[PDB]
């Protein structure tokens, strides 16, 4: 069972029995143009593929608690792991609907396999819509995520079947392009993005070895190097409400055209993934002394469970998440949101290198991390571009 | 999003 890249030499001596199947470029491949890597279908497949023997698909409903409680319970067992097999993402069940029923969501994109014999809930992969700006060009794709196999069925060649299953169900919808990101390198990432590291409870992130002690820095200094204010400083900061869905539509759709990869969110989509739900997703606006909107801050919520450590059960971890500023400094703003995910009890603030997170990411005191975002168009070809101009 | 942890 040949394992994954993590950089994009180890990616050199593999070679890929699936992906070379499939209408992505190359790794390595130069590529100066822009469109789809093969003409849509006409005629899609009517039959799901075949899984190996003694397992079955099942389109998972969310709305069934149960199901949705089998699909909570896969993940928290066996997605996303460390290398070290410390933390694995503890996705909660409200996180999971507000991540898979975004406005347009399918009941066949929630594509769970079942053990034939036992029904027991042993993969998943999932789509939801999404209308994708990339460079001049803006299509409806999906976005793929939450692909799980669980343990006992490694290295048998079955994600494969469940890509090209989400790929044929997603066929028969009309869409012939998605998005999607991975922490391994696989062809052919688009932008490669790095995650940074804010502490804000410096002594836990280091008890429970998440973080370590820098060379000559005692624990008493690395406490106060990372303190923070005690309430933010920007002017009229509050929480989003309901009359703030259409200003933050309008501030986020600006600011996101000086992108290259972006998404193209309706208002109704704005609502879903900025309203603010306690332990999923925090948007904080600015509203200044005329009471217009002007800027706005949001990250979410993702936790994760703690292997083996006496005294600590869950890594409390805030990831940012959309970020626009037309009259606040966006130094002041990250910093405001550093505040408020401590005083909502974040241990670590997470950000990538991507947008204009550069600019404050040093500053800010964060530190780079060990771990990359690697983003991929499935079916467009088009130029690479650095994590400045990743947008997604 | 998948796992990193500072360098
Ligand atoms: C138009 C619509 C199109 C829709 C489809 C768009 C594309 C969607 C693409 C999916 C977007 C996913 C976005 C997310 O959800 S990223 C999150 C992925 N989930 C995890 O990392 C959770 C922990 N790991 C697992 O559950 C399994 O190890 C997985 C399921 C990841 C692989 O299972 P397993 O370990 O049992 O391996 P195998 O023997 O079955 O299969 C081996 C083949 O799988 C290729 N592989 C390995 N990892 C990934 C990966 N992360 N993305 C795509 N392919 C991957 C691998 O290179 C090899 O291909 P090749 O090397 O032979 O070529
Ligand atoms: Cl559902």
């Amino acid at each position: 069972g040949q394992g994954p890249a993590k950089t994009m030499e180890e990616a050199s001596k593999r070679s890929y029995q699936f992906w070379d199947t499939q209408p992505v470029p190359k790794l390595g491949e130069v590529v100066n143009t822009h469109g789809p890597v093969e003409p849509d279908k006409d005629n899609i497949r009517q039959e799901p593929y075949t899984l190996p023997q003694g397992f079955t698909w099942d389109a998972l409903d969310l709305g069934d608690r149960g199901v949705l409680k089998e699909l909570y319970t896969l993940l928290n067992e066996n997605y996303v792991e460390d290398d070290d097999n410390m933390f694995r993402f503890d996705y909660s069940p409200e996180f999971l609907l507000w991540a898979l029923r975004p406005p347009g969501w399918l009941p066949q994109w929630h594509c769970g396999v079942r053990v034939v014999s036992s029904r027991k809930l042993v993969g998943f992969i999932s789509a939801i819509p999404a209308n994708i700006h990339i460079y001049d060009t803006e299509k409806k794709m999906v976005e793929i995520n939450f692909l799980c196999v669980h343990k006992k069925l490694r290295s048998k060649r079955v994600a494969p079947v469940l890509i090209r299953e989400i790929t044929r169900r997603v066929h028969l919808e009309g869409i012939f392009q998605a998005v999607y990101t991975a922490g391994v390198v696989l062809p052919k990432p688009v932008g490669t993005c790095r995650y940074w590291h804010r502490s804000l409870n410096p002594r836990k992130l280091i008890e429970v070895k998440f973080s370590h002690l820098s060379r000559n820095m005692t624990m008493q200094r690395t406490m106060k190097l990372y303190r923070l204010p005690e309430t933010p400083k920007t002017a009229g900061l509050r929480p989003m409400e309901t009359k703030d869905i259409p200003v933050v539509h309008q501030l986020l759709t600006r600011y996101l055209k000086q992108f290259h990869l972006t998404p193209v969110m309706s208002q109704e989509e704005v609502e879903h993934w900025f309203y603010p739900q306690e332990n999923i997703i925090d948007t904080f606006v600015v509203e200044n002394a005329n009471g217009e909107v002007t800027d706005f801050l949001s990250f979410y919520t993702l936790p994760s469970t703690i292997m083996n450590h006496p005294t600590h059960k869950s890594l409390k971890a805030a990831y940012s998440f959309y970020n626009v500023h037309t009259q606040t400094p966006l130094l002041d703003l990250m910093s405001d949101a550093l505040v408020l995910a401590k005083m909502k009890g974040f241990d670590v603030f997470n950000a990538l290198d991507l947008m204009e997170n550069k600019t404050f990411l040093e500053k800010l005191k964060f530190g780079i991390g060990d771990g990359n975002l690697q983003y991929y168009l499935y079916n467009w070809k088009c130029p690479s571009m650095g994590a400045e101009k990743v947008g997604l | 999003d998948c796992f990193s942890k500072p360098r």
